[PDB]
């Protein structure tokens, strides 16, 4: 065997606001086997400054990391969290909506 | 299936002489230990191997060094040995560790004595005395006694044999050696032992009665300078026949 | 940290014997009880780590984590429980802490008591004179020489496996002219009716 | 106190990609990592800071070499399982250990094993057995409950010594754990009401919408509580709105002993 595919989360630290400094955050959790590709995407281009925690334990077996990088959103630019994993074909995109 | 083994059981080392112990387990255990024992106090930790590839430091570290060789052996060094470094060594090992309640595996133990000088280093003298007359007519019983006296340090091994074999029902050698002169910190020992048998095996003429002392001492590469004989390794024996 | 145990303990055949161990720790990971007959390894007895009493054939093993507590128990003693027993406990970190161990000493059951003091036959090859104090009941202490050039040796117990018989004994032997059996052993206290036999 | 908990997972992989690591371990209080090792530095590290500042280097020297060789016995242990199983290529061997103290004083402790990410023995230490749930866990139960002193032991550290353990580092990383930082909380539409909560510490948190004063949970869309990246947390619960009947909503939100009401106008 049972593989389990991450859930993705894409939300910033603070309730943005357009011109003022944040931080973008992917979180993605519920996933085993633990090995697991994460980028950031402004535009759909990678972001290449983008931290990560170590890989976290969940109590039923699966794990979880975050990812973020700084950032300060504008109306124009589009972020995205792009993850690839044992249980996906492709790698899955998921739009930041604010 | 032979446990733990280490060697060598006794030695003799002049202060800034090298010296490595080696131990060996067959039960594929995983941790391994080195320990001294010391009169008046516990058991205390020289180095341990908690799994093939890594080592540690326990509580007395300072003059030794160790090598987990394999997953089977552990070695015990001395560089430069000290006269504090006198000691009963044991190497133990147990399945695994960081666990509470797998026991500890011992060897037999290795007995170092570390001399400032050789000079003090003396084999047994040996001798038998036959049984008391008066002992057999009230007791039917004839005790032969054997002393070994004089030797340093104290790395001996006293056996009897009756009649070529090696006996010991009716046997008892002290367990511990008497200080020839207790106040003397390197006092030269002694050692008794007794073999009790019928009168009736004693008044029998063909019967031969022999002790024997293994004395661990000297070896080819230690140097000698004194003007009596070099005290190696040796086995030294007196005898007796019964009388009819 | 410590562990404390009583340095030496005596009692009888066929008696009943409780060693005891306390130890302060830092933290408690169980505790174990290990034999070491003289001049051997230590082997393992027993392990406590709850409440309560362990069996195991003639020993027993109690523990009481609250009084920081245990004592070995042995039953019907033997001759062959003659040793020493060591504490140890293990630490939070997993670090044995050793007691400096209990010398265990048993005296036989003496059936018939003959206490009595013969001279050995001289060796042809040694100066000595050798007396042997034997057949005395395992209340007799035998002490030490008060003569720098007599040496006495404590007592041995003997066990004649055939005949089911033990006995005590003591040498005592000396090169001085002065040296008799009839007052080898005048230091010790001894039996009123120890049997000196005729020069 | 707030309840607490101390727990240690560790992690073995059979056949793991080249440079990740066939071994991991790493301890958390509450939500927090403490330490952690893996198979490629082969060392104890703090992984906060009241850790480091507390723990002596004596402690992460021994424990260091106990972590070396729990590595060796998970290899061991994974082996064992995969040859049992009869199975090929990677598989994942996973333990947790830990415990809690609760508000009102009582404790728990637990520990149990995982194949490939499933449930794969369960202690109980009341009973002191292993819950097997296939043949191959049954094989590994009888060996293990066949060494009782250990199952003793388990029983003891998890009931003593780990919440000593426990109180020990809840005390060092105080400032840290016992700490409260409360929500700020507001409510949007999206057609949907959204309550949303931010800022908050400790993560533990419950949001809920009532409908004239009455909670129909089947009707509500539960938000994960996520970290926010520093040090506190969000969450968000959602519901739908009844465009046919108008309706009282209000955002329910309890939160370290403190309730929060937000009226939808
Ligand atoms: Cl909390
Ligand atoms: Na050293």
């Amino acid at each position: 065997m049972i593989q389990r595919t991450p859930k993705i989360q894409v939300y910033s630290r603070h309730p943005a606001e357009n011109g003022k400094s944040n931080f973008l955050n992917c979180y993605v959790s519920g996933f085993h086997p633990s090995d697991i590709e994460v980028d950031l995407l402004k535009n759909g281009e990678r972001i290449e400054k983008v931290e990560h925690s170590d890989l976290s334990f969940s109590k039923d077996w699966s794990f979880y990391l975050l990812y973020y990088t700084e950032f300060t959103p504008t109306e124009k630019d589009e972020y995205a969290c792009r993850v690839n994993h044992v249980t996906l074909s492709q790698p899955k995109i998921v739009k930041w909506d604010r | 299936n032979a446990g733990v083994t280490q060697t060598p059981k006794f030695q003799v080392l002049k202060t800034g002489q090298s010296m490595t112990l080696q131990c060996a387990q067959d039960m594929n255990h995983n941790s391994m230990y080195w320990y001294r024992q010391d009169p008046g106090m516990g058991l205390r930790l020289i180095y341990y191997s908690a799994s093939e590839g890594t080592t540690d430091k326990g509580e007395v570290p300072n003059g030794y060094n160790v090598s987990r060789l394999n997953k089977r052996e552990f070695s015990l060094r001395l560089e430069s040995a000290a006269p504090s470094q006198t000691s009963v060594y044991f190497c133990a090992s147990s399945v695994w560790t960081g666990e509470g309640s797998g026991e500890l595996f011992f060897g037999e133990g290795s007995r170092l004595t570390v001399l400032e000088d050789l000079k003090n280093v003396f084999p047994p003298e040996v001798a038998v005395f036959e049984p008391s007359e008066a002992e057999i007519s009230h007791t039917q019983k004839a005790t032969l006694v054997c002393l070994a006296t004089g030797f340093y340090p104290d790395h001996v091994e006293l056996s009897w044999w009756v009649n070529g074999k090696e006996v010991h029902s009716g046997v008892c050698t002290d367990p511990q050696p008497l200080k020839e002169q207790p106040a003397l910190n390197d006092s030269r020992y002694a050692l008794s032992s007794r073999l009790r048998v019928s009168a009736t095996f004693w008044q029998n003429p063909r019967n031969h009665f022999r002790c024997q002392v293994q004395f661990y001492g000297l070896s080819e590469n230690d140097e000698w300078t004194q003007d009596r004989a070099k005290p190696v390794t040796q086995i030294v024996s007196a005898e007796a026949w019964g009388r009819a | 940290q410590n562990i404390d145990q009583p340095t030496e303990m005596t009692a009888t055949e066929g008696a009943i014997v409780q060693i005891n161990c306390t130890y302060q720790t830092s933290g408690f990971n169980g505790l174990f009880w290990y034999q070491q007959h003289a001049g051997e390894a230590p082997t393992f007895l027993s392990y406590n780590v709850l409440d309560g009493l362990e069996e195991k054939g003639r020993f027993s093993s109690f523990l009481s984590r609250s009084k920081g507590y245990s004592y070995l128990l042995l039953k019907e003693l033997q001759m062959k429980d003659s040793a020493s027993y060591l504490c140890a406990v293990k630490d939070s970190n997993y670090q044995l802490i050793w007691g400096a161990g209990t010398k265990l000493i048993i005296k036989p059951d003496i059936q018939n008591p003959d206490p009595a003091v013969y001279q050995l036959r001289d060796s042809k090859s040694s100066d000595k004179s050798v007396c042997l104090f034997t057949d005395f009941d395992s209340q007799t202490n035998v002490s030490q020489s008060k003569d720098s050039d007599v040496y006495i040796t404590d007592k041995c117990v003997l066990d004649m496996r055939s005949m089911d018989f033990k006995s005590n004994s003591a040498v005592a032997w000396s090169n001085k002219s002065d040296f008799a059996c009839a007052n080898a052993f005048n230091n010790s206290i001894i039996p009123e009716d120890t049997f000196f036999p005729s020069p | 106190m707030r309840t607490h908990s101390l727990r240690y997972f560790r992690l073995g992989v059979s056949d793991p990609i080249h440079g990740v690591p066939e071994f991991i371990s790493v301890g958390y209080v509450d939500s927090h990592p403490i330490t952690t090792y893996d198979s490629v530095t082969r060392q104890k590290e703090p992984r906060a800071p009241w850790m480091a500042e507390n723990l002596a280097p004596d402690h992460w020297e021994r424990y260091t070499q106990l972590l070396r060789g729990w590595q060796q016995m998970f290899k061991v242990e994974l082996k064992r399982l995969q040859r049992h199983y009869n199975h090929s290529g990677s598989h994942t061997y996973q333990r947790m250990i830990g415990c809690e103290l609760l508000e009102d004083g009582s404790t728990t402790g637990f520990l149990q094993y995982a194949y490939d990410g499933q449930d794969f023995l369960i202690f109980n230490k009341d009973t002191l057995s292993w819950l097997a749930v296939d043949n191959v866990a049954h094989t590994i139960k009888q060996a293990w409950e066949a060494n009782q002193h250990e199952l003793l032991y388990q029983k003891n550290w998890l009931e003593e010594e780990c919440i000593a353990w426990l109180k020990r580092f809840l005390e060092y990383g105080k400032d840290t754990l016992q700490r409260t930082e409360p929500p700020l909380v507001r409510v949007n539409r999206k057609t949907a009401l959204f309550c949303k909560a931010h800022g908050f510490y400790p993560p533990e948190i419950y949001m809920t919408w009532m409908k004239n004063g009455e909670e129909i949970v089947q009707e509500i869309d539960y938000g994960d509580i996520l970290p926010s990246g520093d040090g506190t947390y969000q969450a968000w619960a959602s519901i739908e709105l009844d465009p046919q009947s108008s309706n009282l909503y209000s955002c329910h939100v309890e939160h370290s002993g403190v309730h929060m009401v937000l009226q939808v106008p």
